[PDB]
């Protein structure tokens, strides 16, 4: 591997920037300290509502994660190949800005729809 | 000298060769109810913890050193005689809350 | 970790009691035990007693129980790790059978089976 | 299923709402900036408190969550029909509201007491 | 047990303190609220960045958390029992001080050589 840095990979294949997650996930958390303090708390707050989001999907503590919401071709009909090995993901946030609100939902009840399958499991 | 953990008398041997040192006694002090320390203990001056537990060792004690403990005999095992080795090794038996019951001594010499 | 000095050699004649100290440094004198033991010219090595400068607990074989006075002082904090410590070792009905190598061990850890066990050791006092 | 919203089934039974959690899971997370910054610093630490509750108590990611502490009769001596299928979560919170401390220890200690005998169990 | 408090085994052998973590992990989280709203905002800061360090380790919801980096020898060889019961937290961490941001690394790609092992695993 080779120590790319925080956004190392941002032009390159969304295959090879997966490898490098931990980097991005690190940096990512008087009148002038009003205006110093307001971005310290913003940054939280951005901050979690990413792992609120990840809490209520069953991705908390996750890096890569994955589900049981299938994919619908509606969202992008390109093979797998030529998303992992070609599209950087700058790219594929454009492609995905649209329905990017519709897999987020059906996460959360795919999560709420499996922890309710769990319940029954241990109720015997 | 009454010691009711005996040991093995004397053992000699020679550099490059391993020794064995035995430590027994009755069933009011030995063995599977017990811990088995080892003492490198030159004649009245300072000792040397080498083992505790049966077959634990002491801080940066040589790995030479070994110890096992059977259900009526522990063993001290000194692994490649290296010529400073020539002293006299005490046993002990414990447990949590008592003290030390020492055992008779091993004279080991290294000539050769 | 630190050392364990001790007294002079001290000889005085049966019936008489002796003194002997303990002084420590280098470690928390209050976290381990402090064991005595003996090797006399008529046996070997015999465990005496350990106390704690900590719980001010005593724990001495019955062949020294009626025999052996054993205190130790209060640690004067040096570090937060760092301490002074001594402790202190005297004898009843004393002979000549008495006569040996006295020293003084502080025990091995803190908590589990081998709690108290006489690990680091003095440096060695003659009696009569 | 309805989507009756945020505290839609305020006033439902404890069963009908404990299905549509994720709903209030959501929506949880210059002299007048000090008193909005205020409500924006306080919103998050109203926020974690739970998180950090939940994190102690393994439940850490979890909307439905199970555990080891069984139910004292002592709490509440209902029976579970008359609970999930008659009292709404509102008269569930006064009823338990003194109790709902003792619990909470509970909680903490049957976590500490599993990830310990857990640390036995990869020991070997 | 003894409710030693926080920071009650501050003085005790690190296998003593290690049972009552729960106790400390409870108790973690005009113009003078100016400085009191300074104080509560670094309160959440210092407090989810050992959150994100335990998210990026898997560790995440976990007081007690095992993982697969082998212990090096050179951070500290010292023995297993002349550690938990001998040596304090406090003097642990004067030991370790040096090499340990060294190990803060080798849990955060031991966590990413983990979840793209389990990536493959449910790929099939
Ligand atoms: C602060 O720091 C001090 C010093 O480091 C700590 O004190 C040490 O604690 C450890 C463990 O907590 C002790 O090791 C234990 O030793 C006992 C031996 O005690 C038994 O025998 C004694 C003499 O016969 C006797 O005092 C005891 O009787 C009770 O009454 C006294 C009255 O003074 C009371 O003070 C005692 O506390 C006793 O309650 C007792 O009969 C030994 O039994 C222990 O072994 C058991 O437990 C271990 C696990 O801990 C287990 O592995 C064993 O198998 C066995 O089940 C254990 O070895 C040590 O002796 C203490 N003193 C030192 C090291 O000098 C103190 O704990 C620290 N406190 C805090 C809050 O940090
Ligand atoms: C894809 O999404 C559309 C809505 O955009 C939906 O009607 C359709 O059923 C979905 N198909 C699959 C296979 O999920
Ligand atoms: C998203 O919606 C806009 C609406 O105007 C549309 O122009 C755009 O093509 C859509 N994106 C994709 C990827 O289809
Ligand atoms: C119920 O709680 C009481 C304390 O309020 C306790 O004394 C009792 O043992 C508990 N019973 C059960 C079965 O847990
Ligand atoms: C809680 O405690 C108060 C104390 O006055 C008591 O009146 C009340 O009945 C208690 N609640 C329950 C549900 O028992
Ligand atoms: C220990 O760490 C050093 C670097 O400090 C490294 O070179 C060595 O390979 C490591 N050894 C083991 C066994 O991990
Ligand atoms: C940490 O590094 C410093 C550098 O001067 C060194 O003095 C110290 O001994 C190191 N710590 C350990 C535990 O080796």
């Amino acid at each position: 591997a080779v120590f790319l840095g925080f956004l190392g990979a941002a032009g390159s294949t969304m295959g090879a920037a997966s490898m490098t997650l931990t980097v991005q996930a690190r940096n990512l958390l008087t009148v002038w300290g009003i205006k110093q303090l307001q971005a310290r708390v913003l940054a939280v707050e951005r901050y979690l509502r990413d792992q609120q989001l990840l809490g209520i999907w069953g991705c908390s503590g996750k890096l890569i994660c994955c589900t049981n919401v299938p994919w619908n071709s509606s969202w992008s009909n390109r093979n797998l190949s030529e998303i992992w090995d070609n599209m950087t993901w700058l790219q594929w946030d454009k492609e995905i800005s649209n329905y990017t609100q519709i897999i987020y939902g059906l996460l959360e009840e795919s999560q709420n729809q499996q922890e309710k399958n769990e319940q029954d499991l241990l109720a015997l | 000298s009454q010691s009711v953990l005996t040991q093995s008398a004397s053992v000699s041997g020679s550099l490059g060769q391993s020794v064995t040192i035995s430590c027994t006694g009755p069933n009011s002090v030995c063995c599977s109810h017990k811990s088995i320390s080892w003492y490198q203990w030159p004649p009245g001056r300072a000792p040397t913890l080498i083992i505790y537990e049966d077959n634990e060792r002491a801080p940066g004690i040589s790995p030479r050193f070994s110890g096992y403990k059977s259900y009526w005999s522990a063993y001290l095992t000194i692994s490649d005689l290296r010529p400073e080795d020539e002293t006299t090794y005490y046993c002990c038996s414990y447990t949590h809350n008592s003290g030390c019951v020492f055992g008779t001594g091993t004279k080991v010499s290294v000539l050769g | 970790q630190g050392q364990l000095v001790q007294s002079g050699a001290t000889t005085t004649k049966p019936g008489s009691s002796v003194k002997i100290s303990c002084k420590t440094s280098g470690y928390r004198f209050n976290f381990y035990h402090i064991n005595w033991i003996r090797q006399t010219a008529g046996r070997g090595p015999e465990w005496m007693g350990w106390i704690s400068p900590y719980s001010g607990d005593k724990n001495l074989a019955p062949a020294f129980q009626d025999r052996v006075n054993m205190t130790t002082d209060t640690e004067v904090p040096v570090t937060s790790f760092t301490s002074t410590g001594a402790a202190y070792m005297e004898i009843r009905n004393l002979t000549s059978d008495d006569t040996g190598t006295y020293f003084c061990a502080k025990g091995l850890l803190r908590d589990g089976s081998s709690t108290w066990l006489p690990y680091l050791w003095g440096q060695g006092t003659l009696l009569t």
